[PDB]
C-alpha cells in the first residue's frame, strides 16, 4: 500500500520536472518561435503595406 | 485588342487589387491572426505551465 | 487539471481511508 | 487556483489528520 504512495510521488516528481520543463519550454519554444515568425510577419506585412501605399499613390499620378 | 486590354487592364487592376486586398486582408488576417497565434497559444501554454506549479500544492 | 483530476482521487481516496479508519480505531471501542 | 490550492491541502491534512487519529484511537482501544 504505502508504495502506491511512493510511486504516485515518484510518478508525479518525475512528471513535475518534465512538467516544469514541458511548461516553459513548450511555450518558449512555440511563443519564442511565434513571435520571432510573426514578428516577422508583421515587419513584411508593414513593408508591403507601404509599397502599396506607394504604388496606390504612383497609380493616382498615372 | 483595346477591350481585350481595357478588360484586361481592368482585370489587371482588379486580379491585382484583389492581390493587394488580399495580401492586406491576409496581413490583417494573419497579424490579427498572429496576435492570436501568439497570445492564444502562450496564453494557454503559460496556463499549463502554471498548471504545472499551480498544482504543486 | 490532469494533475488535479489524479491528485484528487489520491486525496480524496486516502483521507477517505485515514478517516474511515480514525473513525474505526476509536469505534472499536 | 484557490480551490485546488486550499482544497488539496485541506484534504491532506484530513488524511493526515485522520492517519494520526487512527493511529492514536487505535492505541487507546
Amino acid at each position: 500500500f504505502d508504495d502506491i504512495h511512493r510511486k504516485r510521488m515518484e510518478k508525479d516528481l518525475n512528471e513535475l520536472q518534465a512538467l516544469i520543463e514541458a511548461h516553459f519550454e513548450n511555450r518558449k519554444k512555440e511563443e519564442e518561435e511565434l513571435v520571432s515568425l510573426k514578428d516577422r510577419i508583421e515587419r513584411r506585412r508593414a513593408e508591403r503595406a507601404e509599397q502599396q501605399r506607394i504604388r496606390n499613390e504612383r497609380e493616382k499620378e498615372r | 485588342l483595346s477591350d481585350k486590354l481595357k478588360e484586361a487592364e481592368t482585370r489587371a487592376e482588379f486580379a491585382e487589387r484583389s492581390v493587394t486586398k488580399l495580401e492586406k486582408s491576409i496581413d490583417d488576417l494573419e497579424d490579427e491572426l498572429y496576435a492570436q497565434k501568439l497570445k492564444y497559444k502562450a496564453i494557454s501554454e503559460e496556463l499549463d505551465h502554471a498548471l504545472n506549479d499551480m498544482t504543486s500544492i | 487539471m490532469d494533475a488535479i483530476k489524479k491528485k484528487m482521487q489520491m486525496l480524496k481516496l486516502d483521507k477517505e481511508n485515514a478517516l474511515d479508519r480514525a473513525e474505526q480505531a476509536e469505534a472499536d471501542k
